[PDB]
């Protein structure tokens, strides 16, 4: 398959209510690993998953330095983007930052992340080449600049392609047990009388990882789409997901509609009537 | 500042079965800006000291957060989430249906 | 690993 490495920065300003909001996410694979939260009684980076706890003590204070940095630094963002847009004091703003490298079963770099955004919109990205940035608008043509002077980019490319890579060979070996497993989705339908003479039936999923999952519902032999609703694939809190698709179908006639369900834990598909 | 308005689905970790210990989550996605108020709610009253997972956002920017409490389902006890963000005039509530 | 973020 391929993995990735993900790193989600949140600074939140909240004037007169003393310094912003701060936080680090660390992600492999989707699963969080790692955490900085400005909160915590004594903020530092700290383990996500009972995996990450047997690393080198070493990891941590350097990881928590580079966070604190990063919180500072954030602090002056802020100052900085309410400057370059010419807004109001006293208002929340936020900034957001993501940055990872998503890498092929082959150990090679499909894609490199360097993004940022303003108050929830884009605001600068690295570019794929990981050598040219795209500014969203005037104020970010001003950090570019800045980042090209500074050479930001190459600092950018180096960690893209190498510690980034690098390190998520150790994550994926640390969680193994975990971070590779497939949970194959446990699948039931459902069944119920609304008004008129309608019934619906739901098709259900249960307990599947990873949380790439297709539910379909065939009436005779092909796909619907209208008449269904689909709820967004949401996580149980165990490491596992749910997902369920809905129809509405004539009564008595039940029998001519099958649920699908897609899923790589799965020796083949799913199908399921009522 | 483009605010986006909360999305929200309440629901069981596993199957609900009466009488038996599970777990409750109210899920709430795509919503901007980051603060947020949720409370879960036991027969329309506050449920005390329940877990809120780290925000994250996702590629999209937008946030989500996942609160979750411990609940045994009855015949006749209800759940609800209730959630207030600056994109909604009102809080708002949604009520846990055990076959969704 | 986390890297140190440049100043916007
Ligand atoms: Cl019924």
């Amino acid at each position: 398959g391929s993995h990735s490495l993900r790193y989600f920065v949140t600074a939140v300003s909240r004037p007169g209510h003393g310094k912003p909001r701060y936080m680090e996410v660390g992600y492999v694979d989707d699963t969080e690993f790692v955490r900085f939260d400005s909160d915590a009684e004594n903020p530092r980076y700290e383990p996500r998953t009972p995996w990450m706890e047997q690393v080198e003590p070493e990891y941590w204070e350097g990881q928590t330095q580079i966070a604190k940095g990063n919180e500072q630094s954030s602090r002056v963002d802020l100052r900085t983007a309410l400057r370059y847009y010419n807004q109001s004091a006293g208002g929340s703003h936020t900034i957001q930052r993501m940055r990872g490298c998503e890498v092929g079963s082959d150990g090679r770099l499909l894609r490199g992340y360097q993004q940022v955004a303003y108050d929830g919109r884009d605001y600068i990205a690295l570019n794929e080449d990981l050598k040219t940035w795209t500014a969203a608008d005037m104020a970010a043509l001003i950090t570019k600049h800045k980042w090209e002077q500074a050479g930001a980019a190459e600092r950018d490319r180096a960690y893209l392609e190498g510690a980034c890579v690098e390190w998520l060979r150790r994550y994926l070996e640390l969680g193994n047990a975990t971070l590779l497993r497939t949970d194959s989705p446990k699948a039931h339908v459902t069944h119920h009388s609304r008004p008129k003479d309608k019934v619906t039936l739901r098709c259900w999923a249960l307990g599947f990882y990873p949380a790439d999952i297709t539910l379909t519902w065939q009436l005779n032999g092909e796909e619907l789409t209208q008449d269904m609703e689909l709820v967004e694939t949401r996580p149980a809190g165990d490491g596992t997901f749910q997902k369920w698709a809905s129809v509405v179908v004539p009564l008595g006639k039940e029998q001519n509609y099958t649920c699908h369900v897609y899923h790589e834990g799965l020796p083949e598909p799913l199908t399921l009537r009522w | 500042m483009i605010q986006k308005t909360p999305q929200i689905q309440v629901y069981s970790r596993h199957p609900p079965e009466n009488g038996k210990p599970n777990i409750l989550n109210c899920y709430v996605t795509q919503f901007h800006p980051p603060h947020i108020e949720i409370q879960m709610l036991k027969n329309g009253k506050k449920i005390p000291k329940v877990e809120m997972s780290d925000m994250s956002f996702s590629k999209d920017w937008s946030f989500y957060i996942l609160a979750h409490t411990e609940f045994t389902p009855t015949e006749t006890d209800t759940y609800a989430c209730r959630v207030k963000h600056d994109s909604m005039a009102e809080p708002k509530t949604v009520y846990w249906d055990r076959d969704m | 690993i986390q890297q140190s973020i440049e100043r916007i």
